[PDB]
């Protein structure tokens, strides 16, 4: 179901169009050219555009069209952690189904996908903060390690959205973890209509709407 | 001038009131 | 059992028409023509002014009339705790009573009405205040999270009132988010006159008013 009008969104096909030509299709190609030309798969993406301008609309549709299991996501800053150490434990609590896959199968385990509302709220500069305890320096660390370092993953996809790309550490933007960056800004007159009709399929089935309109 | 504090919390369960109890019981 | 004059509210005649025009429309017509539609509810409200206008008794009256359970009011940044993560809990408790009934009964829950006084206090621009702990930019972060994001809720209002309209957040007035912006300005001279007559109801009912006023 790629009907992209059933699943509602603002005339966007472009953009999707550029986002699979970018990412997604190392994904669909034959393992065997991966192997010759030892290119790996892109497992990093950026979303942010008008405050709730559509952000999560699509991010409410992805996940029906894909044959994997539903992808994980994470709704804002609810790392919490009120003893010592648990905001380090749900960290790690994310990414456990990745490494027990891929150490159960290798080179076919699958895509899983994870999604962090309000990155900005747990994602800023690592020494600015003055503060006694320095719980946003350790996830900090512990999130980059885990994406990036000397262990490898080959099966996740982490997606990132912000209504402000600024208060953003550049450790996390280097190349190789996040390298890939869209932004999504506004509807053009021809995606206003298909907007419109959208937004109006329902009141013509019904006969609610008058004619002179 | 500047500055505000903070503060946490971390796991102790100690409990002495009750194991204070149970060992004496065991002194007994 | 109502009446408009029983509330005792004077010169805001326009402001209530519109206010229960655009908010409380879709709350009293048939149930079976609304469902034809597939509308969803507005869920947010603006109100400031200078002082002494008549804001505050305006939301006291308003959530008086309804037959709804009795409204949730925070004082203020009463929601504030002395550790680090419950600034969030707090703000997020606020919302269990809603998802549990819709998830109990679904399409038939009462309204749930939260107020809000000098949401300026709590919320603010994003980027500013740098000073430490970026509490405050993690609550209101968490608060846009819950007000809308991946999960739907159909039996919520809110209610803010400021002084200083120009220091809050741009996606907490956007659409769907307390998308009605009022403005309670200064009475006029009717306004005056009704404002004195319902101050001075009590009085002509008693002969303790000489006529010569
Ligand atoms: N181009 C669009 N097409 C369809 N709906 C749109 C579009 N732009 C905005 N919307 C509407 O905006 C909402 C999309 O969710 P939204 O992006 O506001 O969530 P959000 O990112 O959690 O919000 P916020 O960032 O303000 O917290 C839906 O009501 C959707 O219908
Ligand atoms: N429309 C009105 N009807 C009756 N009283 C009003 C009205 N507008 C203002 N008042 C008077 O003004 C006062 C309300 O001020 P208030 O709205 O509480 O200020 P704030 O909004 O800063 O809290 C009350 O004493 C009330 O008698």
């Amino acid at each position: 179901d790629w009907n992209f009008e059933k699943m509602g969104i603002g005339g966007l096909d472009k953009e999707f169009s550029d986002i699979f030509r970018r990412a997604f299709a190392s994904r669909v190609f034959p393992p065997e050219i991966v192997e010759q030309m030892g290119c790996k798969h892109v497992k990093g993406i950026l979303l942010y555009g008008p405050p709730g301008c559509g952000k999560t609309l699509l991010a409410r549709q992805i996940g029906k069209m894909l044959n994997a299991r539903e992808p994980k996501v994470v709704n804002g800053p609810e790392i919490l952690n009120k003893y010592v150490g648990e905001s380090e434990a749900n960290i790690r609590k994310l990414f456990a189904d990745a490494e027990e896959e891929q150490r159960r199968l290798g080179a076919n385990s699958g895509l899983h996908i994870i999604i962090f509302d309000e990155i900005d709220a747990i994602c800023k500069q690592r020494g600015s903060m003055a503060g006694s305890t320095g719980v946003h320096d350790t996830v900090v660390n512990q999130l980059l390690s885990k994406i990036d370092g000397v262990e490898q993953l080959n099966n996740i996809l982490v997606i990132g959205m912000t209504n402000r790309p600024d208060l953003i550490d550049e450790a996390l933007l280097r190349p190789g973890r996040l390298e890939v960056k869209m932004e999504i800004g506004l509807p053009d007159e021809k995606g206003r209509l298909q907007i419109l009709h959208i937004h109006t399929a329902r009141m013509r089935g019904h006969q609610l709407l008058s004619a002179d309109v | 001038i500047s500055k505000q504090a903070l503060s946490e919390i971390e796991t102790r369960h100690s409990e002495i009131i009750k194991l204070e109890n149970s060992i004496r019981e065991l002194h007994d």
